[PDB]
Parts: C-alpha cells; structure tokens; sequence
C-alpha cells in the first residue's frame, strides 16, 4: 500500500521559489545537483509512521508560460503556494494561485499550503503575521522555510501530505 | 620531458595540486579550479578541446569579468622564451652558430600550440559570444589592439583572420536543400484574401506548417546569453532576454486563441468541428517534429475553460481522441515520453523550451558558485558544465532549417494574432471561462442551443498533402 | 536510445573541410576563407533507421598546425579525407594524412571515407579515376562532393558513419 502523492508548487518567479524542492530531494547534506536526472523529483518519506513516495513537480522557470499552468496543477492532488518574504507582489498574488487551483480541480477545498520562503538577506516586507492571517482568511496551514538552512522544507512538505490524507 | 617557463615571470606555470585544481575521477575533466588554472587548461600545450572552449565562453561570466578574461588570455599569451643553454654558449663563444634546440623545441612545443589555442579562444569569443564586445566598446578596442600587434608569421594567418572576422562583426545566409518545399495548400480563403484568414478557412496542412515555421525561427534566434545566469526570471528579464520571451510569449498566444477559437464557436456541431481542425492541426506538427506546436494544441484542450466541455470531446471521432491522447501522454511523468521523442526524431525539429529553462535554473540554484578547499575557494566548474551541456543541447537542434515554403500573408496572419486585445490576463482569462459556462453549464442545468457563426463549409480537406504537376 | 559517433574531417588547407562541414550542420554554404585551429559540431539524425550523434570535428589544414594532430586523431572513431579536385597538391597529402591516422591509432583498419570536394567547378586537376584508385588501395569508398551545391555532402558523412557501425 505504498501511496503515491502528486505535489505541486506554485508561485512567483525570481524569488528562490526552487530552493524549496532542491533542499528537500538534495539530501541535504549534500550541495551539488542535477534535476536532468529522473527521480530527481522524487523522493520516498516516512510521515507519522507511514512511508509514502512524494512526486513533486516544479515547474519554476516556465512562468511566463501562464498558459500551461491549467495542464501543470491539474496534475496534482496537493500544492504549495510559495512566496517569498521580501517579495510583497509574490505574496498578493497568492490570492490569483489559490483561485487559478480551485478552478482546475473544480473543487473548493483543494489540499495545500502557504508557505513564505526567506530567499535571502534583504529585507522582510511580508510579516509573519498577516501571512499567518491570510492562510486562517483560507483554512490552510502557514509555513515558513529558508532557502538556506534548509529549516522549515520538510514541515512545508509533511504538513500538505497530512493535508491530502486529513481531506 | 620539457621545460616550463619561470613560474615568476607566467602565473600559468605552477604546478597542479588539489589547492588549485581538482578532477573528476581521454582528455582529463575539470571538477574545480582557479580562473589561472581554468585558463590555462582552456589553451593547454598538450591537447585541443573545443568542448571546453564553448563551455567555458558560454559560462565564464559568472565567475569572471569580460575586462579580466582578455587581459588573463593577453598575459598566458605573451610566453618568456628560454635562456641559450651551455651547448648554445660553447658555440657562441667559438664564433659558430648555436643549435638551440630546446629552444626550438619550447617554441614549437609550448609556445606555439598555447598562443594557436589562445588565438582559437579568441576567435571563439568574437564569433559566437560577440554580444560582450557589443556591451562594452572598450573591451571591442582593448581586443583589436590585442589581435593587431600579435607579431610572428607562424601566427600571421589567424591574425589576419581574427582582423577581419572582428571588423565583418562590427559592421553586421541563404540556404540550400536536398529537395524542393511541397506546394502550398489551400482551402477556403484563396492567396491574397487575408481578410478571410482564419482556423477554418486556412489550410490545416499549411496552418501547421507555417505555424512550424514561425516557431523554429522564434526557437533559433534565442542565444545563450539569454539564459546563462537564469536571466529571464530576473527584474531586467526584458532588456536580457527578449528573443526568449518573445517566443514564449507567441506560444502562450496561440494557446489561448485555440482556447478562444473553441469556446466562442457557441453551436456545438460547429465546436465539434473547430476541435476537430485543431486536432487535425496538432497532427501534422506531430509530422513535422514541431513539439512546441504539439504542447501549444495540447496545453489549450486541457485548459480550464475547454477541458470541461465534456458534450464536445463526446463527439470528436474516435481516431482523433487516440492522436490528442497520444500528444498528451507525451508530457505525462515529467515528459518522460516527449524527452524520448525528441531524442529520437530526424530534425528538423523544434523543442518545447521549457524543460530547457527548468533545468537550466535549478542547475544554477542547487550547486554551489564555489568549493572551498584546503582554505581555497575553487570556481566549481562542473555546475558550469552542467548548463552548458543544456545550451549546448539547445544550440544543437537550432541549425537545421524546416523544408518550407514561407507565404508571407499567412505568416503575418500569425504574427498579429492577439486574442486578449487591450485586456489583461486575468479579465481575458475569466471572459474564456464565462463562455465555457455559458455554452455547456455545469449540470443540472440543461444544455443551450445556438445558431451558426459560420457560413462555409465546415467539412475539413484533410491534413493528407495533394500533388498537382 | 542514440548510439554516438565521433566524425573528424581532415585535409589540406582550404580544400573545403568547414564549408563541408557547415554545409551539413546549417545547411548554408560558406564562402568566406577563415582557417580552422579546430572546431566542434554537434547533430542527431537518423541514418538506416537508427538515431545518431554525430560529433564532428572539423581540424586544421595549414601547415603552421602540422603539430597539433596526434591529439584528435586518437579521440577520432572515422576519418573524412578530404582535397579538392581543382587541387593536385591536397590530393597528394591525402597518403600522409592517411598514414598518420594509421600510426596514431595503431591499426590498419581505421573506418574512412576519401573525399573529393569542390565537384562544382569546371577546372578539375584530378581525375575521378586516379582518386578511385587510390581509395581501393586503401579499401574504402570514394565519395564526390560539393560544399556549395550540397553534392555527395550527406552520403560521404553517413557512408562514413556505416562504416563505423559496421566495424
Ligand atoms: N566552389 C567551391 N568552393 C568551395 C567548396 N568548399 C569550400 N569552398 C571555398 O573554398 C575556400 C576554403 O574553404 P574552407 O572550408 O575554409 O577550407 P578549409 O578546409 O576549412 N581550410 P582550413 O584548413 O584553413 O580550415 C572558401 O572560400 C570556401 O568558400 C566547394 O565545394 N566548392
Ligand atoms: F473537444 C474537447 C477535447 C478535449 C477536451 C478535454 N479533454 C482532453 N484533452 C487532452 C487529452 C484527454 N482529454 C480528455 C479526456 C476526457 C474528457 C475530456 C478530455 C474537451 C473537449
Ligand atoms: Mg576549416
């Protein structure tokens, strides 16, 4: 009973929207990459005591592809809308990335989380605070990472497959 | 063996060591280095490697100013010759001649393969990455002034070369083919009648086809300097990438007047027949390895407002479910099947770039710029390697050129395609999807009817070419 | 999958090595004289129903570059020898080019393809008969060629290709 979760991320270009995936799949430990290979985007997990296989898709880089993002989401059962903190314009567009998903599922309660991503060392604009605020206005859960440290990526991820399997 | 210059007088003598250079475990392969190593391994006495020099001048400018890179290849250039050796002196010394064959030894050697190397950098440099020379003015002089007094009549040719090579750059191609381009095919609106030009009125066999031909030249044009250093997503994206988000931006139109052809056609049978024609459309960019054409089409069905016109799909006959699915399955598990596809094809072809761009930003945002060793910070070169293994793949499938006639009002056609109009995105995309509800509303709500938009023929001549004499 | 193919074509100075070359890769014919110091090309194409990659080295004909040849010719798997016909001089380098291959890799039976370029002009020097000769001393085919024309240009490549596959 090996369950497979299609996760997809979504968000603003330009602002380290990447670091989320390469941090969780690197391990971690390690600092050299290649996403040319397959199953670089895959990724098995024990979460609560039960192993599962995480497929993520990340598409960053083809933003201006807005086209495609219907074909893209629609391929997924579970989405992290990712922003980052010193980037208030990725942030109101989180609004548009949570309406864009509801529609291609046809659903009004689509699995997913907001998560806030510290990119680098410029200034916060965004506090914790109204994005707290925002994902309760949306009934899903806030996590913030860092694209760094690697602190926060694995809750981020945890946290949305807790969200598909609690749905 | 042979001797090396003083390494006092030539940075680029110093023996390797693990603080300097690093390998990767029949030419060597470079893992990390400084830029005097990187530099002098680029223009090695030992071997040619023309992969290393694209790979270096495509990648350099992350870890190494253009101003820098000429004076360090000025500076490997200008190689100490050897002092006369004891041999040499006896003869001197008794009014003969000197043999100096360790001399001419280093001359032919050493000197000569490092300077024809460094020469090759530079004419690599003036012939393919120009636009630093277009950026800077300076550099452009610095560069001329550099090739100009190279004096040595082993190296006369190429410099005369490299001179003129530079000077036709400054002040700036037709093609030949095994086979003739198949006549032109039309259908309802006949040549010269653009006012009548539309996606049932045109040709299905030449709306592929020029489409196919629009697209390759908007995929050839895109240079590398438009993607190293991940350029595209950044705030000057516009000033640094436009030939790259031009065509995206094309792709992205055509996609949304597909979407637009279908869900303004309000009378289902005529529907049925615009989908159909699309499909149609899709098979022969499927013929002609147009796989940017193959994922517009495709993008389009599976866009919100069309992928739910479940009344619609119902009709499509069934040999054309099978073709749009077959298309589809090609971007299923990260486009494992379209990945194998394109590697597979006889070109030409034209690819969907945004793999490309994926792997290209994540390469470049998951190694690091550089290692640290032994206290050294050595420039990470594979991670260089890595992006330039995907330009290099890009540029490959850029030479050949498609088989095809041009029609000038057709191509136009295309080119002033503008589906939103003076809307923006959102209200553009919310009005698609507001028709998509208004001509199949969501059950239980029942089913419309709608009188005819058009008044041809909507029978398609089929996507099979004719052959008159 | 594409089984890979390393090409290298040598010859004389200016009996057409890169107009060869460039004519196959893009098509387009070359008339400017640059000198090679030696460059790299990269194409797919499918030859007998099967998908190759061909890397073509394309090398230096001046005699100022006499040195620098043992380094490809080792990497090298098929050589294109190539004079032009308006040129008796280049045809009487072919042997040591020839010889040279053979040292350098150390067998007598290295795949090659013996060419003779600039076919579209009128004033010929060599005669078809004596280049063919020479070919069937060394038992290897003879291929006519024209750059600008486009002349034998893909079977003098692809026949070299065979012969690889087939040795
Ligand atoms: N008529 C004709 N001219 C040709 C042909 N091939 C090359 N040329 C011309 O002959 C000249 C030399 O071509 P080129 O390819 O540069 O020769 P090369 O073998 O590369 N020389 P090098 O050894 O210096 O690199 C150019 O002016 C080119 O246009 C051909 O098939 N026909
Ligand atoms: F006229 C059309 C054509 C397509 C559609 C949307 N659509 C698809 N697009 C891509 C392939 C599979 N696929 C479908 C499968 C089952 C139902 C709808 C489907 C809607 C109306
Ligand atoms: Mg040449």
């Amino acid at each position: 009973g090996m369950t497979e979760y299609k996760l997809v991320v979504v968000g603003a270009g330009g602002v380290g929207k990447s670091a989320l995936t390469i941090q969780l799949i690197q391990n971690h430990f390690v600092d050299e990459y290649d996403p040319t290979i397959e199953d670089s985007y895959r990724k098995q997990v024990v979460i609560d005591g039960e192993t599962c296989l995480l497929d993520i898709l990340d598409t960053a880089g083809q933003e201006e592809y807005s086209a495609m993002r219907d074909q893209y989401m629609r391929t997924g059962e579970g989405f992290l809308c990712v922003f980052a903190i010193n980037n208030t314009k990725s942030f109101e567009d989180i609004h548009q990335y949570r309406e864009q998903i509801k529609r291609v599922k046809d659903s009004d309660d689509v699995p997913m989380v907001l998560v806030g991503n510290k990119c680098d060392l410029a200034a916060r604009t965004v506090e914790s605070r109204q994005a707290q605020d925002l994902a309760r206005s949306y009934g899903i859960p806030y996590i913030e990472t860092s694209a760094k440290t690697r602190q926060g990526v694995e809750d981020a991820f945890y946290t949305l497959v807790r969200e598909i399997r609690q749905h | 063996q042979m001797r090396l210059p003083s390494a006092d007088v030539y940075r680029f003598a110093e023996p390797d060591s693990e603080e300097n250079i690093i390998f990767e475990e029949g030419i060597p392969i470079i893992k990390a280095g400084t830029v005097i190593k990187l530099i002098e391994r680029l223009t090695y006495h030992m071997y040619a490697d023309p992969n290393f020099v694209r790979t270096f001048l495509t990648t350099y400018r992350s870890f190494c100013k253009p101003q820098e890179l000429l004076s360090l290849i000025i500076e490997r250039f200008e190689i100490p010759e050897p002092e006369p050796t004891e041999a040499d002196r006896i003869a001197i010394e008794n009014g003969d001649q000197p043999l100096s064959a360790e001399l001419k030894r280093f001359r032919k050697e050493y000197i000569q393969p490092v300077q024809l190397r460094v020469l090759n950098v530079c004419r690599h440099w003036v012939e393919h990455h120009f636009y630093d020379f277009e950026r800077d003015a300076y550099l452009l002089q610095r560069m001329e002034e550099f090739i100009g007094t190279v004096r040595g009549k082993a190296m006369k040719k190429w410099v005369e070369s490299i001179t003129k090579i530079i000077q036709r750059k400054k002040i700036a191609h037709n093609i030949t083919f095994q086979s003739s381009p198949p006549t032109v095919e039309w259908h309802i609106s006949r040549p010269g009648h653009i006012e009548t030009f539309d996606l049932l009125t045109l040709h299905p066999i030449e709306i592929a086809r020029q489409l196919t031909l629009l697209e390759s030249d908007l995929y050839r044009a895109v240079q590398p300097s438009e993607l190293v250093g991940s350029v595209w997503t950044k705030e000057d994206k516009e000033i640094n990438s436009p030939n790259l988000l031009k065509m995206i931006r094309h792709t992205t139109n055509l996609t949304l007047w597909f979407e637009k052809c279908i869900v303004e056609t309000e009378n289902l049978e005529e529907r049925v027949a615009v989908v159909s024609r699309i499909i149609e459309i899709l098979q022969v960019f499927q013929e002609l390895n147009n796989f940017n054409g193959v994922l517009e089409v495709v993008s389009a069905m599976n866009s919100s407002p069309v992928y739910r016109l479940d009344h619609t799909f119902e009709q499509i006959p069934s040999r054309q479910k099978k073709i749009l699915e077959e298309a589809h399955e090609l971007s299923e598990d990260h486009y494992k099947k379209y990945l194998a596809k394109l590697r597979s094809i006889n070109p030409p072809c034209v690819p969907f770039f945004g793999i490309y761009l994926t792997n290209i930003l994540k390469t470049e945002e998951g190694n690091p710029e550089v290692l640290k060793r032994h206290g050294k910070e050595l420039i990470n070169f594979s991670k260089r390697r890595k992006v330039a293994e995907i330009t290099g793949e890009i540029q490959q499938y850029q030479n050949q050129p498609y088989c095809l006639r041009v029609e000038s009002d057709i191509k136009r056609f295309f080119e002033n395609l503008n589906p939103m109009g003076n809307s923006m995105e959102k209200e553009f995309t919310d009005y698609l999807f507001n028709k998509s509800l208004e001509i199949e509303p969501r059950n239980p709500k029942p089913l419309p009817r709608f009188p005819k938009k058009y008044s041809y023929p909507l029978k398609s001549p089929g996507v099979r070419p004719s052959n008159p004499r």
